[PDB]
């Protein structure tokens, strides 16, 4: 059956929250 | 014959995807003073406060616009093996459907 | 009385679907009634896992193919019990549907208990009603959980009193002690209305079938 | 405890005594009423006791005897009322009726 | 009367054993119906267990191919200003029409995710559906 | 007749259970006292009932008067009956090793005429159930209530030959030394027969008990074992 669900990582996963200084020296 | 898998795949609720910040249409089915109980097609209804603007227009059977925040409000608390549910959805009442 | 029994009480038991309960519902109808919508995975009960198709964005979905077979078995059992003039008691502590369930029970000539369940109604019935009281032959739970999200005491009491139980079990319910569990949504008004309609129709049709069979037997 | 046979007999004795009192007072037994019973008993058996219930009385046995016995199920065992197993079938039936009227209205000196 | 040990066996097994043992003179009204049409599972009491270690529930997450497209749509054009009508069994959102056009283009052309997205946007704008990025 | 001892309530018969409110008589049931204790005053009694044909149960009754406790325990016991499956209506279907709380009970199936060589409470409960041949050893804390609970649990959780045949889908064949190499099929599956045989496990990984092996090898020397006793 083509309508069966498929294994997959959550495509709606929101980007994980960042602190204001993340990526800065 | 249409299988349950096809029904779930092509269901509007499935198509909606995440329910956060989605505009939906609900229908008022019960009123308790200024508390409006609205069904929008989900498992649970949402309880909204009667707006101070054109509040008289909000009656049973009225179609309203809602911004869904959560389909069911649950939260696991300290020392609990299972989540505690209020059996209600979370939504914001925007207005009446013209 | 041997011919009476063999022709009326044993005849229905030789047919797979004697009361034709299969045409009362379909997977399409259950989907339209939102019977497939369960609770979130955080409230999931372990014993409800085999009945769950999957989780859609942390929301459990009840496999309606299994629900169809379970509902078929439960409705067949209910129809057969009503044909035998057994006492049928509906139980539900969801106050949103107490009026509907009481109306349905009155309509089909059966009994309802949507109020606070006192200690000993089933296990102490003789002291609470009288020494010659007759207990229900079948108990149907439209909601198997009480208002603190724990099992209705009537489930364990009926198990103690050897009374078969039919039950609507949501994803957060325990189906271990319900004789004929029916996985489905117990919150949405559409699903509850569908359950009430199906059970009322089955009971009424079973009683009418019994009456007409008795009339035919008397005529012949 | 008063058996139903006992109350039946007392009804019989009250009826025969009613006709007897009607004969004694010369009134027509056919139209003789309870007020007539009270007045005739007061006349024949005068009593100025202040307590009205301590004075002579010949009332219909139904009013005197507090015997009550209501059957809630038939010989087959099926209860008559659909709310029997609640244990308060009358109260919950009344509440159900009131709630139904409230639903209908929602769709639409004394103590 | 039957045994009140609800945690031992099931009501059917207890009733059957007591009937055969002679404790119960007559079978209950439901025994024959149960025997003719048994449930799928025998109703036996079991204590639910908390899982530990690597034991996990076998419940899978429900995902479809189009979900990816939906995500990107909901990330690029955002949530449609048009409201969802979940009561209609055949409601078509802007995202759903975008998905259908995307799949038709994929089946009638090549497989380049960005190109499919952009050309699908061009096609929807050509049809006359507003799409504000 | 005295119980286990002259001044002991244990083992004394209380007569048949009273006719229940349900309308059922229990003239074929016998009641035996298993324990009497003073609760500090009231009396707590543990009693067991059984008809001798597989139906048996036990209950606790608490009351200020001892006779009231007896009556309560008996009447509650008759409404919490177990059914115990018996192999040929004289013994158990297989050896049963159980531990309830801190009380260990090892029971062994035995041939006909072996008798009841078991704890006295176990002897009484077996007589109530109808078991005539069995061996039993109790270890750990000898607590009467725990002993009764473990005994009933283990006896109710025994698998019959028919159940094993249905589970494995194979003939369960009994071999008796007195009957030579004759194969006696005691159970056959109700469904179809599996055609592939059980794996011939060269050395099964079973958990053996040191007492049984020591007895089999003759290193057990106890002066208290295998002593001559009255028929039980
Ligand atoms: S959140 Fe990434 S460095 Fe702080
Ligand atoms: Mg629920
Ligand atoms: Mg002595």
């Amino acid at each position: 059956n083509e309508d069966l669900p498929i294994s997959m990582e959550n495509p709606y996963k929101e980007p994980l929250k960042k602190c204001i200084l993340c990526g800065k020296h | 014959v249409e299988s349950f898998a096809s029904m779930l795949r092509h269901s509007p609720l499935t198509q909606m995807g995440p329910a956060k910040d989605k505009l939906v249409i609900g229908r008022i089915f019960h009123i308790v003073e200024n508390d409006l109980y609205i069904d929008f097609g989900g498992k649970f209804h949402c309880v909204c406060r009667r707006p101070e603007v054109d509040g008289e227009k909000y009656q049973k059977g009225t179609r309203v616009r809602l911004r869904l925040l959560d389909l069911e409000l649950t939260s696991r608390f300290l020392g609990a093996t299972t989540d505690t549910t209020v059996l209600e959805a979370n939504a914001v009442l925007l207005g009446i459907q013209e | 009385s041997t011919d009476f029994n063999d022709k009326i009480l044993n005849e229905p038991l030789k047919h797979s679907d004697f009361f034709n309960v299969k045409e009362l519902f379909s997977v399409r109808s259950l989907f339209d009634a939102r019977v497939h919508l369960g609770h979130k995975a955080g409230c999931r009960h372990r014993f409800m896992e085999p009945y769950i198709f999957g989780s859609r964005l942390d929301h459990d979905i009840i496999d309606l193919e299994q629900t169809a077979t379970h509902l078929q078995l439960a409705l067949n059992f209910t129809a057969h019990m009503a044909y035998r003039k057994g006492i049928i008691l509906f139980i539900s502590r969801n106050r949103q549907f107490s009026y509907l369930i009481e109306n349905m029970a009155r309509d089909c000539g059966e009994y309802a208990h949507t109020r606070y369940f006192r200690g000993g109604m089933l296990t102490n019935a003789r002291l609470l009603f009288g020494p010659t009281v007759r207990l229900p032959d079948l108990i149907i739970f439209l909601h198997t959980l009480n208002n603190i999200f724990e099992p209705h005491v009537a489930v364990r009491d009926a198990a103690k009193m050897n009374i078969p139980t039919v039950g609507i079990v949501d994803t957060n319910c325990n189906p271990c002690l319900i004789t004929y569990p029916v996985p489905g949504n117990d919150d949405s008004p559409l699903a509850v209305h569908l359950y009430c309609r199906l059970f009322q129709t089955a009971i009424t049709r079973a009683k009418e079938k019994r009456q007409q069979v008795e009339a035919l037997y008397r005529l012949q | 405890t008063y058996t139903e046979d006992f109350i039946k007999k007392q009804i019989e004795e009250f009826n025969i005594g009613k006709r007897h009192l009607a004969n004694m007072m010369g009134e027509d037994p056919e139209t003789f009423t309870q007020e007539d019973i009270d007045r005739a008993i007061a006349y024949l058996f005068p009593s100025g006791l202040f307590e009205k219930r301590a004075r002579p009385v010949m009332k219909h046995p139904e009013q005197i005897f507090p015997r009550q016995r209501a059957i809630q199920w038939g010989e087959d065992g099926r209860p008559f009322h659909y709310l029997f197993y609640t244990g308060k079938q009358s109260y919950y039936s009344l509440m159900h009726d009131v709630y139904g009227m409230l639903l209908n209205l929602e769709k639409h000196g004394s103590r | 009367a039957g045994s009140r040990l609800e945690t031992v066996g099931s009501i059917f097994s207890r009733t059957r054993d007591l009937v055969r043992a002679g404790v119960l003179k007559e079978k209950p009204l439901w025994f024959d119906v149960y025997d003719a049409f048994p449930p799928l599972r025998e109703p036996v009491f079991q204590r639910p267990r908390v899982r530990y270690g690597k034991a996990k529930a076998p419940i899978q997450d429900i995902w479809y191919h189009e979900d990816r497209i939906r995500a990107k749509f909901y990330s690029v054009y955002g949530s449609g200003q048009r409201a969802f009508d979940l009561f209609n069994p055949n409601f078509k959102s802007t995202c759903q029409r975008f998905v259908e056009k995307y799949t038709e283009l994929q089946k009638l052309g090549e497989t380049d995710e960005e190109k499919l997205f952009v050309e699908t946007g061009k096609a929807l704008l050509a049809e006359g559906v507003i799409l504000r990025r | 007749e005295r119980g286990w001892s002259g001044n002991s309530w244990g083992g004394i018969s209380l007569g048949p259970p009273d006719p229940g409110p349900c309308g059922e008589t229990y003239e074929d049931f016998d009641t035996r006292i298993l324990e009497v204790r003073n609760v500090f005053k009231s009396i707590r009694v543990l009693v067991a009932v059984g008809n001798g044909k597989g139906a048996a149960g036990f209950s606790i009754g608490k009351a200020t008067d001892r006779m009231d406790a007896f009556r309560k325990a008996k009447n509650r016991a008759v409404h919490h009956l177990h059914y115990i499956e018996r192999y040929e209506d004289h013994t158990i279907f297989h050896d049963i090793s159980l531990r309830f709380k801190r009380t260990h009970i090892k029971m062994k199936k035995q041939p006909k005429g072996y008798g009841l060589r078991c704890h006295r409470a176990i002897i009484t409960i077996c007589r109530l159930i109808g078991i005539k041949d069995m061996y039993a050893k109790v270890s750990g804390s000898i607590n009467m209530l725990s002993l009764t609970q473990g005994l009933f649990r283990g006896l109710s959780r025994q698998e019959t030959h028919q159940q094993l045949a249905d589970k494995k889908g194979l003939h369960v064949v009994e071999i008796r030394e007195e009957c030579g190499p004759l194969p006696i099929v005691v159970a056959s599956p109700r469904g179809p027969l599996r055609k592939d045989p059980e794996p011939e496990d060269e050395v099964p990984d079973v958990k053996l008990d040191w007492e049984d092996v020591k007895t089999a090898q003759g290193m057990k020397r106890s002066v208290w074992s295998n002593l001559k006793r009255a028929a039980t």
